[PDB]
């Protein structure tokens, strides 16, 4: 805001000697970035300020006024959102943007059900407008506010897909992009879909939730559109924290803390991931990072959950209990806040999702159980029953019966937990997740595979969900019948394909059951869970499957087609490195096609592409400055090896030079140039490679051992036997090194540390005297 | 108590006698009889390390090229991984190459 604040201040100073209000002037002040106010609160003080100075000047046109009330609506501040939307409704009542935004304003101004009574007229006029962004976000938002998620999920994802299609015209993070990408409505969809999980850790190998996968894919696409938005990376890694991708969330939060100077929500995410990864001291370190950013972030349910369970992980029962009590005693988590508070408070209150509140109740129950002796305190049972009662029979619940299911897990009353789980028929709460909980408890804690499969028997009996038959497959995997595991995975998949996880789990059971044809068919039936580029899979991955099924001409077709790919937003040069890699293992396919000269040409063009990468892949995680000079060295190594297969070591000489000049520090390049100089008869060149390696690393096995033998070459065997006795101290019964040191010492005129290293070969290992190399070496010792 | 019969009475001592028999026969040219007396410990895998007998049978029966036992060994070396995931995935790759 700093340059923004000074530009605002001398802007308002400059407004004096020009027109203090002007229509097009004030529209162009903010409207490409007044499409949104969703990343930070710094976006408002100019966009809505001069939106008021433009629309209260004149509200006639719909674009900036409606979208400015929309960005007033992405922090749910209806007050001003309804003000501009209703001045539009007074001026242009029925429109693509005006009435759509007005109903959007209504459906979080407490009128959740009051903006869904004009369906016929709005539908016919919307069809007329489409025949002769805000509409689709309206439809998804309206479907979400009524209570049912799935229609809201689908139409909100359609809205963000349309805004991404509007985003695809731009080569990067642009102001015009932020107008057309519209991260306002997309961020609203994302934050409205983080409520399915909340502050909880999430796993896709459990009952898999594809909606957070869609959110992750969408935010990856918007990061591709704009790696210059803090909400892009922020909510992307937030969804990653809710998609089971935890360390990726850590890396993207570190990217945030790079791209913005600080971010309290990034530290919230880092400590959330750490406690979701169960990393307690790191969790409290990142918690104190957030605290140093702000201790005022404590009173919000996301940071309430993550700080509470960090301080549980930190084992500060005072701190964890005080965070959980501020969740309880101060309203906001104990009591579900109303929708009308969104108008009053702005970006402070959202309707608290019930997974998160029941998680708070469960955590407080568990810490009072730990404060007691048995894991059932009166307060523990009270909060378990509260996590039951406040979360019965709804869509956002996790505990109708799962709370005392887990409490009885703590008590060991798994069968009482089992009948408690019998009380619920479907995964409106955590039916399936407590199913796998008590089932794995039966499997390992109780050592009962029969009850392990019986839990999923009764789960598929109650709700025949796809995850239920998936865990039928998992228990059949356990019973040492992986074919049954396969068959229950197709039972799960052909019940309903709801996630790529299920079909790819079927493919993985086909992999472990040695039936790869349907495995890779499911890999070509699990194309991608959402958009982001399917032909990359359908070409490179498909060529990999053809390599697996041994179709190398088809591999060449698919992979040579793969290496002309592209992305959206900013397509960075990983397109070109994947072209290089597709060409390189395309050359590997050519080698598998027995084309030895075909290998030479294809791997030489991969060599020259990695020579580009030797100069163009140097930064962007800049370990590539060593990686690619290793890679082009190794590909000219493989081409030198092909020249050996073409029967020319002088070409191997040239490409060993070429590997040396790719990477000087390249240790096997020193080996290769030394060995084919010794083929030419150059011990001095090998000693020069020893010197260069000694510069590259002072104590290497090559450097020390072969330095020792190179002055041993003039009968200085003490250093040679010293380095080889170091070798058989480090590697006691290394039979090649055993033979080498024993013959060297014998030819050093020494038979004294010969049986010492024979005994050291069998000192720590009481199975070494019967070893074959030890047999041979002790034999030649007796010779 | 123990397994039925006087011949199966001291089933722990019998278990380790058969296990040391397997260990001796692995390097005495009797690798198949080591496989049979480790199939003896397919019952006696509870008192010893089950991963030890599993890897013993899998990595000296696949290398004996008993193709049905090769398939079962690679089932064990891919499904339910008790073999450490490095060599488990290496023999998974071999299963994806062999079978």
């Amino acid at each position: 805001n700093k340059q923004a604040a000074k530009q605002l201040q001398d802007l308002f100073s400059s407004m004096n000697r020009q027109e203090p209000k002007n229509a097009e002037l004030f529209f162009r002040v903010a409207r490409p970035f007044g499409r949104l106010a969703c990343s930070d609160p710094t976006l408002l003080g100019i966009t809505y300020l001069m939106a008021d100075r433009a629309a209260q000047l004149r509200p006639e046109m719909a674009a900036y006024v409606v979208e400015a009330a929309a960005q007033k609506l992405m922090m749910d501040e209806t007050t001003n959102a309804t003000e501009r939307f209703t001045q539009a409704l007074q001026l242009d009542e029925l429109n693509l943007e005006a009435n759509a935004g007005a109903l959007e304003a209504q459906i979080m101004a407490g009128e959740l059900e009051e903006a869904a009574g004009q369906i016929m007229f709005l539908e016919d006029m919307f069809t007329n407008a489409a025949a002769a962004p805000t509409l689709l976000y309206l439809k998804g938002l309206l479907a979400w506010k009524q209570g049912m998620p799935s229609e809201g999920l689908g139409l909100l994802e359609r809205s963000i897909a349309a805004l991404f299609s509007a985003a695809a015209d731009f080569h990067g993070p642009s102001l015009e992009l932020y107008a057309a990408l519209n991260p306002a409505r997309i961020t609203a969809v994302v934050r409205l879909l983080l409520q399915s999980i909340g502050g909880e850790p999430r796993a896709p190998t459990e009952a898999p939730s594809p909606l957070i996968s869609k959110v992750t894919r969408a935010l990856d696409l918007l990061n591709k559109q704009a790696p210059a938005l803090q909400e892009s990376a922020l909510l992307h890694a937030r969804a990653l924290y809710l998609n089971g991708n935890l360390d990726g969330a850590l890396r993207k939060a570190g990217e945030i803390l790079r791209m913005n100077p600080e971010e309290s929500s990034a530290h919230l995410l880092i400590c959330s991931v750490y406690v979701a990864q169960d990393k307690p001291e790191l969790a409290v370190s990142a918690l104190d990072q957030a605290v140093s950013s702000n201790f005022a972030i404590r009173e919000t349910p996301l940071y309430h959950v993550v700080q509470a369970k960090v301080l549980v992980a930190n084992n500060k029962l005072d701190d964890a209990k005080r965070v959980l009590e501020s969740a309880m005693n101060l309203p906001g988590v104990r009591t579900a806040l109303t929708v009308q508070q969104r108008a009053r408070l702005g970006r402070k209150v959202v309707e608290p999702t019930l997974h998160e509140r029941a998680t708070v109740y469960l955590l407080l129950a568990d810490v009072l159980a730990r404060q007691s002796k048995i894991p059932d305190a009166p307060e523990a049972k009270k909060y378990i029953q509260d996590a039951i009662r406040e979360f019965e029979g709804t869509s956002e619940e996790v505990r109708v019966t799962v709370a005392d299911c887990e409490l009885a897990i703590a008590r060991g009353d798994v069968e009482g937990a089992l009948k408690k789980l019998r009380r619920i028929p479907k995964e409106s709460p955590h039916y399936v997740k407590a199913r796998m909980a008590m089932a794995d408890i039966y499997l390992r804690h109780r050592k009962d595979k029969a009850a392990y499969i019986k839990c999923y028997m009764d789960l598929v009996d109650h709700t025949p969900d796809y995850d239920s038959y998936c865990m039928l497959g998992e228990a059949f995997m356990q019973i040492q019948e992986p074919e049954k595991a396969v068959r229950a995975f197709e039972s799960a998949l052909e019940f309903s394909p709801k996630d790529v996880d299920l079909i790819t789990r079927c493919a993985r059971a086909l992999v472990t059951s040695h039936d790869y044809q349907r495995a890779i068919d499911y890999y070509t039936k699990a194309i991608a869970n959402a958009r982001g580029g399917a032909q990359h899979a359908l070409q490179l991955e498909l060529g990999n499957l053809l390599v697996r099924l041994r179709q190398y001409p088809a591999a060449t077709a698919a992979i040579n087609k793969a290496l002309e790919r592209n992305r959206d937003g900013l397509p960075a040069t990983e397109n070109l490195q994947l072209d290089v890699e597709a060409w390189s293992m395309l050359a590997k396919v050519h080698k598998g096609k027995l084309e030895m000269e075909g290998y030479s040409q294809a791997q030489s063009r991969a060599l020259e592409l990695q020579k580009q990468l030797l100069l163009k892949l140097r930064g962007e995680l800049p370990e590539a400055v060593a990686l690619q000079r290793e890679r082009t060295a190794a590909i000219c190594f493989d081409l030198a090896e092909q020249s050996k297969r073409a029967r020319q070591f002088d070409r191997a000489m040239e490409l060993y030079m070429e590997a040396l000049r790719h990477h000087d520090t390249h240790v096997p390049s020193m080996l290769a140039v030394a060995k084919l100089h010794l083929a030419n008869g150059d011990t001095d060149a090998c000693q020069a490679q020893c010197v260069t390696l000694l510069k590259h690393d002072p104590d290497n096995e090559e450097a020390s051992i072969m330095l020792a033998e190179l002055m041993f070459h003039k009968e200085h065997y003490d250093t040679a036997i010293y380095h080889f006795q170091q070798l058989l101290e480090r590697s006691p019964n290394h039979y090649g090194a055993l033979a080498q040191l024993i013959l060297l010492l014998r030819r050093a005129g020494r038979l004294e540390d010969v049986p010492r290293y024979f005994a050291l070969a069998e000192a720590g290992s009481p199975k070494a005297v019967m070893d074959p190399g030890y047999h041979y070496c002790k034999g030649i010792y007796n010779r | 108590s123990g397994e039925a019969g006087v011949d199966s009475a001291w089933r722990g001592a019998e278990a380790y006698h058969f296990w040391l028999l397997a260990h001796r026969q692995l390097y005495a040219g009797n690798v198949d009889l080591a496989m049979r007396t480790a199939l003896h410990l397919r019952e006696y895998e509870d008192l010893l390390d089950p991963v030890e007998i599993y890897s013993f049978l899998a990595l000296a029966a696949f290398y004996n090229q008993f193709f049905g036992q090769c398939s079962k060994a690679f089932i064990k070396l891919e499904s339910m991984p008790s073999i450490p995931n490095d060599k488990r995935e290496s023999f998974a790759d071999l299963a994806m190459s062999i079978f």
